[PDB]
């Protein structure tokens, strides 16, 4: 990644640029650069230390130049706007791999799953124990959710099987931990508290969506 | 009398102004980071207990409460 | 024949002199003193409102002083003043450019401003109701894009630009009252001191400059990042500020110390920071990254306290209300959200 190009002013500049890389009426095709000079005109790619700094002028004269000699086609603008959102969803949309809640039996297994997983995958782990109120309803919800969000890996484990006994008393159970990219993104102690006694998969979902833990909209 | 200035100055005109500013900055009396830190910790510690995003908002006291 | 090479050395020796003056006061880091302070609880905010109305990527947003009204600029060429409590839209303003880099809300609520690749800062009077056709004033002057802008009051606004400058304008005459020059690279963002006598700016020369508004000149130049500073924010008490950069780190700078007090980074974090904002008490520093993620930093302990928006790669900009009750996030999917 290095230098920013998606957010803030840098994002606007990069967005305007990519826009032309499609506006001109062909992109990587023969209607754009043939000198294979660039896939686009860019500024601040090689440090010009003539002034004693890693030269950083994001917008060049030729860039600002077009800005005035530009024909911002309203139609070409709306098209571009749709294309950006479509592209982003696509990259955030990874195949529907799973579809089932998997049972982890030992602490080693837990650590192994978050460790060896693709860094882009969200992992919802459910720590519970039978008989404890809320657990069964949560597990039922999860099975329905795992089947709807196949790109999210759902898992469950008895507090007893964690390898941290007393640390997980029925008072904090069920606990729902969420990981992604190797790190813990959320920790919901007594998750059942967030819902009404009788809760179902759509409630659990509304809840996870509100913390932004679920993909695809 | 606020200062208006167009950017068509020469490299040396800019280097000149650079050394000038750098000189003014040299004559600046600084505070020990320690004394700065103690004051930072102080300000934040005594106010974090009331920070809405730190402690959480009681649901009745939340302006964005579940709309009804 | 002339020569500037020597003149290039006095600058470095002087810089070298200031480095030392600083190194003489660097006895310990912030984290040292806060070693016994309890870490905050894991910070987990929830979405309470979803603002629907924009038809494109949200570029920038800014809260109104009442902590209820807020303005958002989008790639759809629209500026929308929302009522966050009800999610209702109060005004909708058609712009001429989709390339809007920033937008501001006058602390009075009478005006709102914005600008981008047009190099202009457009001001909109909300009272005279210029929602459909009118545009109060267009501030022409900068020879580079308009990176940021913040009202001092109704007749005074400060802007930062890709032309290497920052400028203080008189809204009535529409003249560049003051011009703040000094940066050697594109000014990316600015932050007004709470008292509005001072303001700070981040730029692509990897330096943050403290400027006196009333006086019209740079008071100090902070350095430490080896990369572009993309965002800057004043600290609640006016004695410090935070910066975020392409070097994937955030830095806490203390004005009196004239140097960084702390840095916030993790090996797992590799994207540039393009958004920084403090919680009301300043205990929290929220940072938005180029990959659309947002991390909440415990400003005291320098450890991540939490993650805003679950790393859904859906945050493009953010802001904290003055009452410190909520955070707003803009997104590439055209939606804004409010978190508590
Ligand atoms: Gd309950
Ligand atoms: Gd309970
Ligand atoms: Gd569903
Ligand atoms: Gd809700
Ligand atoms: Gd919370």
């Amino acid at each position: 990644e290095g230098q920013a190009t998606h957010t803030g002013p840098k994002g606007v500049i990069n967005d305007w640029r990519k826009f032309k890389l499609e506006s001109e009426d062909g992109d990587s095709i023969p209607p754009s650069k043939k000198e294979i000079l660039r896939q686009m005109s860019s500024p601040q790619s090689r440090d010009d230390k003539d002034s004693k700094e890693r030269m950083s002028r994001k917008m060049s004269i030729q860039e600002y130049e077009l800005i005035h000699q530009d024909k911002e086609d309203e139609g070409c603008l709306r098209k571009y706007r749709r294309q950006c959102m479509q592209d982003m969803h696509q990259k955030l949309s990874f195949g529907p791999r799973y579809g089932f809640v998997y049972e982890l039996e030992t602490g080693e297994q837990f650590l192994e799953t978050i460790e060896k997983e693709q860094k882009v995958t969200t992992i919802v782990v459910n720590i519970y124990e039978d008989g404890v109120r809320g657990c069964d309803a949560l597990n039922s919800s999860l099975e329905c959710l795992a089947a709807e969000y196949p790109m999210v890996k759902f898992c469950k484990i008895r507090a007893s099987n964690t390898g941290a006994g007393d640390r997980f008393s029925s008072d904090v159970l069920p606990t729902l931990l969420v990981y992604k990219g190797g790190e813990l993104i959320s920790n919901f102690i007594s998750v059942a508290e967030q819902f009404a006694e009788d809760f179902f998969a759509a409630d659990v979902e509304s809840f996870l969506n509100e913390y932004g833990l679920l993909p695809e909209r | 009398m606020p200062v208006i200035n167009i950017e068509d100055l020469t490299e040396k005109d800019k280097l000149k102004m650079e050394v000038d500013q750098l000189k003014k900055e040299v004559t600046l009396e600084r505070m020990l980071v320690s004394k700065c830190c103690e004051e930072f910790r102080d300000y934040v510690e005594e106010r974090s207990g009331e920070d809405p995003l730190v402690k959480g908002i009681p649901e009745d006291k939340n302006p964005f409460k579940e709309l009804k | 024949m002339s020569e500037l090479d020597q003149l290039r050395q006095e600058a470095e020796q002087l810089k070298n002199q200031i480095r030392d003056a600083r190194k003489a006061c660097a006895d310990a880091t912030l984290s040292q003193i806060t070693n016994n302070i309890d870490p905050v609880g894991r910070i987990q905010m929830r979405t309470r409102r979803t603002l629907r109305g924009h038809l494109a990527k949200i570029y920038a947003m800014h809260w109104g002083t009442d902590s209820r009204l807020l303005l958002s600029a989008s790639q759809d060429g629209k500026l929308i003043i929302w009522d966050s409590y009800t999610t209702n839209k109060v005004h909708a303003i058609p712009l001429r450019s989709s390339w809007v880099m920033t937008c501001a809300y006058a602390p009075s609520g009478n005006y709102v401003a914005c600008g981008g690749l047009d190099n202009i800062c457009s001001i909109y009077n909300l009272k005279t109701r210029e929602g459909n056709v009118r545009v109060s004033r267009e501030l022409a002057g900068h020879t580079g894009y308009l990176s940021c802008c913040r009202f001092l009051d109704d007749n005074q606004i400060v802007t930062s630009s890709g032309d290497t400058t920052c400028a203080l304008w008189d809204i009535e005459t529409g003249q560049q009252t003051t011009t703040f020059t000094g940066h050697t690279g594109d000014v990316m963002s600015l932050s007004l001191a709470p008292d509005t006598r001072l303001f700070v700016s981040g730029a692509c020369d990897a330096s943050a400059k403290l400027w006196d508004v009333r006086e019209g000149m740079c008071r100090q130049t902070f350095t430490g990042h080896e990369s572009d500073i993309n965002a800057i924010c004043f600290f609640p008490n006016g004695n410090a500020f935070a910066t975020g950069s392409d070097d994937a780190t955030c830095r806490l700078f203390d004005l009196r110390a004239d140097q960084e007090l702390m840095t916030y980074s993790h090996d797992n974090i590799i994207c540039g920071i393009t958004s920084v904002s403090f919680s009301k008490s300043g205990r929290l520093l929220l940072a938005g990254y180029d990959d659309f993620n947002c991390n909440v930093w415990d400003a005291l302990k320098a450890d991540r306290a939490g993650v805003l928006a679950g790393h859904d790669n859906r945050v493009s900009c953010l802001g904290v209300t003055d009452d410190g009750m909520a955070v707003a996030t803009g997104s590439w999917d055209s939606f804004l959200k409010i978190w508590n």
